RNA sequence: GUUCCUGCCGAAGUAGAGUUAAGGUGCCGGAAUACACGCUCAUCAGA
RNA sequence: CACUGGGCCAGCAUCAGUUUUGGUGGCAGGAUAAAUCCAUAGGAAUGUAGCUUGCCUCGGUAAGUAUUAUAGCCUGUG
């Protein structure tokens, strides 16, 4: 429904999000993933650690890329094309920081994983396996959250303006006559 | 895997895309056996024919109006 | 001993750092400390392992892999067990070295690659490894912690040595792939770590004399790369290469590749000792082999090396004088590629030693009529040598004029365009230094080159006759060659002729070589520019 | 605007290169897909023509037959489905 | 040890359309990440 | 330059075979469905309508009979 879909990585499972994104790419939809450092995996920290190790790219984005490439038949032409369609990032780099980001309900940890079951954060795994950039991304994220709070205040003001405009349109006749007649 | 079920229809069997069954021809006398069956059959000059004979066969075939499958072979290449 | 830090960076006892005048501990004192260092190593590190076993999820899942997993999975699990705590887990280090030693080539290569990654991850120091007996500040008052560290350093040095043994046995493996991979690992370790550099270099330079030419070429390439990465070991590498080439049992293959490697070394104006080493080595080898087709190539390479090292080499001229006649014997040899380099060496020695040089110019005037010169790949070196020789002989006007005449004589019957353009450019430049050469045009062959089929040759000849030199770039070999002409003429070079728009290109700007192209395009219109 | 069609995606083959699976927007159920049966499909410059044959699954994916089969590199490519031949 | 290709008979086939058994409907992969129950997440979870 | 007949292609119409999917009409059976509905006597609680007692935040509170009343319900039963 959009030329490009920006999916937040927070609170999602790597397998389900990767499967959904791979399915979308194979259908031609362009998707970009951001804030993949805070992606989630089911199980305990050690088990995912040794899984990524017995694979042994250290960055969370690269781990997500591998998980998604496992779906797609990359060795074929179609799989390669799906792969260039994809984009993955840790944190939000520009210009997507100025664009709202959807959530995939199917991969949400809150809706999927039962309370009282151990999970693992991909950022901690990546840092433990030798990804020495989790620190810089966190400060950028804090700055992004400050900017997002400012944007939320601006959006609240915009919603108040929208309410005033909707009230103004209400006291106009033509819309009221149209609604009564039809639509 | 080859098997009988793949067999082609009899009415279309042994037919070139031109629609003419190929018949080997050695000399003018064998060419003349295909005098009227021009629609059903097309002549094919044998591999061992000399160049001098092939032009005569081609001339007689044109006179009879019988399609030759491999003209300009050993008189031209490919 | 803490595990959170690489075990070399762990702070040692202070007593290590101000004890250089300590009395030499007796061997029993060293032995007891070595033993006490050992017991402290397989001490609490076990308690660390006991702490490790408390995590049942971690112990069981890994023990299953270490027991039932595949070889790749076991190699990985062992590698991690070493990354997490290399000091504590001597059992996993021993286990990893044990996979390197099996009969299975693929797994042994995988295990050795894992060890190479472990070594080249910074786990090995910036410095070399020290034996326990050679540690600084080795005293009775040293603590258990530092004593265990020194014992582990000795153990890891022995580990590296046995890994080198495993390399050596595998490096002679019959399979070409195994030898190539072992060579790559050896040169990686040699380039990136200092430990046992002499032995690693010994193995690598030993593989120059391998039976397979591919392995020898790979070794030569890797050695040249090693020299470039670390210029300071250039002398050591050259000495190592000399150590094999001069062996009584050297074998022609080994010495040939070694001479190639020495030739491809780089020299600077402060390395007179290295150049003086190389020139003497080349002469010793030359006397060794002189005292045929296989010989011709080796002499070609040796002459190349001596020419390369003759600058930068401060050797008395009398040394070359001993071989001078011998060099002339090469100039009439079967392989003209050797005679070119022999003439180069003769010219350089004659110039620096200031010999009479008549015999050299006689041999050059002769070699101009050598029929093999026409089909020689090295015509460019011959061109440069001719230019230098004629420039150096500006006083003998008759001699240089005679060379000019014979040069044109030889050029009239050649097929290589680049060489002919080269001679014409040289003659144009030699005219500047020696203007009397132009008198020959007023006081016959040039008419043919003015009517040469190649437009570039015609333009060069016209410029030489007219004296209009400003529009000539120095001709470059590899240009005007037939394959290059085809690459233009097919219109698909891609690092195209059709892409450029020829409707608007200044006529004089257009190079003579492409004029016909221009015509077609300005006639075709349509797909002129695409 | 001059659009008298709905641009739909080509998913894959039946698994048979002859039959193609087409995903059409705003169609969640087979009942919704039943309307589109018999309509002309056009993959777009060159154009290949075809028609929608029958529904495929509960997601609203439909089967499609073209005069010449799609080259298999168009999985996820945009495809047009016109309203004619209309049955309304 | 095996035994040029195809076909046929017999103890104890090719292509289009539709239907269907065994199965399956997270992706590779065509099908609901559909519903409704009881359970179980165990350091042997469970495919 | 105009029209007409053949052949290739694209669409449509009317048919034939095969199945797929809807909408809708008529008819028979059942306990001539059973319910429901309206009737209908008897009965009960998940006890309405009320009365009575104690205390009462002065309007709600607590439970004894109460079988229909300012709610309803279940059986027999047309
Ligand atoms: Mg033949
Ligand atoms: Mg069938
Ligand atoms: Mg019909
Ligand atoms: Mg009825
Ligand atoms: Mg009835
Ligand atoms: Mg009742
Ligand atoms: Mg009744």
């Amino acid at each position: 429904v959009e030329p490009v879909v920006v999916i937040d990585g927070k609170g999602h499972l790597v397998g389900r999000l990767a499967s959904v994104v791979a399915k979308q790419l194979l259908n031609g939809q362009k998707i970009v993933v951001v804030r993949a450092e805070e992606l989630n995996i089911s199980g305990e920290f050690f088990r995912n650690k040794l899984k990524y190790h017995d694979f042994l790219f250290r960055a969370p984005s690269r781990i997500f890329y591998k998980a998604l490439r496992g779906m797609v038949s990359h060795k074929t032409a179609r799989g390669k094309a799906a792969l260039e369609r994809l984009k993955v990032f840790e944190g939000i780099p520009p210009p997507y920081d100025k664009k709202k980001r959807v959530v995939v309900p199917q991969a949400l940890r809150v809706l999927r994983l039962k309370p009282g079951r151990k999970y693992t954060t991909l950022g901690k795994l990546s840092t433990s396996v030798g990804w020495k950039y989790e620190d810089v991304v966190a400060k950028l994220e804090a700055k992004r959250k400050v900017s997002s709070a400012e944007y939320y205040a601006k959006k609240r003001a915009f919603t108040k303006k929208v309410a005033s405009a909707n009230a103004t349109a209400a006291e106009s006749d033509v819309a009221k006559q149209l609604a009564a007649l039809g639509y | 895997q080859p098997k009988i079920g793949y067999g082609s229809n009899k009415k279309t069997k042994f037919l070139s895309p031109s629609g003419h069954k190929t018949f080997l021809v050695a000399n003018v006398k064998d060419l003349e056996t295909l005098t009227m069956h021009t629609k059903t059959y097309a002549a094919e000059i044998a591999h061992n024919i000399s160049a001098k004979n092939r032009v005569v066969i081609l001339a007689r075939a044109k006179a009879l109006g019988i399609k030759v499958t491999n003209p300009k072979g050993r008189l031209a290449l490919e | 001993i803490p595990y959170d830090k690489p075990w070399y960076e762990i702070p040692l006892d202070p007593q290590v750092g101000q004890n250089d005048d300590v009395e030499e501990l007796s061997k029993e004192q060293i032995e007891k400390l070595f033993e006490r260092g050992k017991q402290t190593l397989e001490a609490d590190n076990q308690t660390y392992y006991e702490e490790f076993t408390k995590d049942s999820s971690q112990a069981k899942f890994m023990s299953q892999i270490l027991s039932d997993g595949t070889l790749n999975d076991k190699i990985s699990a062992v590698t991690l067990l070493i990354q997490d705590s290399p000091l504590h887990n001597t059992k996993s280090l021993e286990t990893l070295v044990s996979y390197c030693g099996k009969k299975s080539r693929n797994s042994a290569l995988q295990s050795l690659n894992a060890l190479k990654d472990l070594f080249l991850n910074g786990l090995l120091p910036n410095r070399k490894l020290r034996y326990f007996k050679n540690q600084p500040g080795l005293s009775m008052m040293l603590n258990k912690k530092t004593l265990a560290i020194f014992y582990f350093e000795d153990y890891l040095k022995k580990l590296f040595f046995r890994v080198l043994e495993v390399l050596e046995v595998l490096s002679h493996d019959p399979i070409i792939h195994v030898r190539l991979q072992i060579l790559n690992h050896v040169f990686d370790l040699l380039t990136n770590q200092p430990e046992q550099e002499f032995n690693l270099l010994r193995l690598g330079v030993n593989k120059i004399g391998d039976i397979d030419s591919k392995v020898s070429s790979k070794a030569s390439y890797l050695l040249l790369k090693l020299e470039q990465a670390h210029p300071n070991m250039k002398s050591i590498v050259i000495d190592a290469i000399v150590d094999i080439a001069l062996r009584p049992n050297a074998d022609y293959h080994t010495t040939y590749y070694s001479v190639i490697t020495l030739n491809q070394t780089i020299l600077k104006r402060s390395e007179d000792s290295v150049a003086n080493k190389l020139v003497k080595t080349y002469f010793t080898l030359f006397e060794k082999f002189l005292i045929d087709e296989k010989n011709s190539k080796l002499f070609s390479a040796l002459l190349t090396g001596i020419n390369r090292a003759f600058p930068f080499a401060q050797i008395p001229a009398s040394v070359y004088e001993v071989h001078m006649e011998t060099l002339f014997k090469i100039t009439h040899s079967s392989n003209f590629n050797t005679s070119i380099q022999a003439l180069v060496l003769i010219n350089q020695v004659t110039v620096k030693a200031k010999l009479n040089s008549d015999r050299y110019y006689r041999t050059l005037y002769e070699s101009l009529f050598d029929p093999r010169l026409v089909n020689s790949s090295k015509q460019g070196i011959y061109l440069n040598l001719l230019y230098k020789s004629l420039k150096q002989d500006a006083l003998n006007v008759e001699r240089v004029e005679a060379f000019v005449k014979r040069i044109l004589q030889v050029c009239s019957h050649w097929l290589n365009v680049g060489t002919i353009t080269g001679f014409f450019f040289l003659l144009i430049q030699l005219a500047k230094t020696v203007p009397q050469i132009k008198n020959l045009l007023t006081n016959w062959e040039i008419n043919n080159f003015i009517n040469h089929f190649h437009p570039t040759v015609k333009t060069y000849a016209n410029a030489y006759v007219t004296g209009e030199t400003e529009q000539i770039a120095k001709p470059d070999l590899g240009l005007f060659t037939l394959s290059h002409f085809l690459d233009r003429f097919v219109y698909r070079s891609a690092k195209p002729v059709n892409t450029e728009d020829w409707l608007t290109k200044k006529v004089e700007d257009i190079k003579p070589e492409d004029k016909f192209f221009y015509q077609y395009f300005t006639t075709k219109k349509t797909a002129d520019g695409k | 605007s001059h659009r008298l069609y709905v641009k739909g995606k080509h998913l894959s083959y039946q698994r048979n290169p002859n039959v193609s699976l087409i995903k059409i927007e705003g169609v969640a159920t087979p009942q919704d897909a039943q309307f589109y049966l018999g309509k002309r499909i056009a993959y777009v410059i060159r154009v290949m023509w075809g028609k929608v044959t029958r529904t495929h699954g509960n997601s609203g994916v439909v089967r499609a037959t073209f005069r010449n089969n799609l080259p298999a590199k168009t999985f996820g490519a945009s495809v047009r489905i016109f309203l004619y031949p209309s049955n309304i």
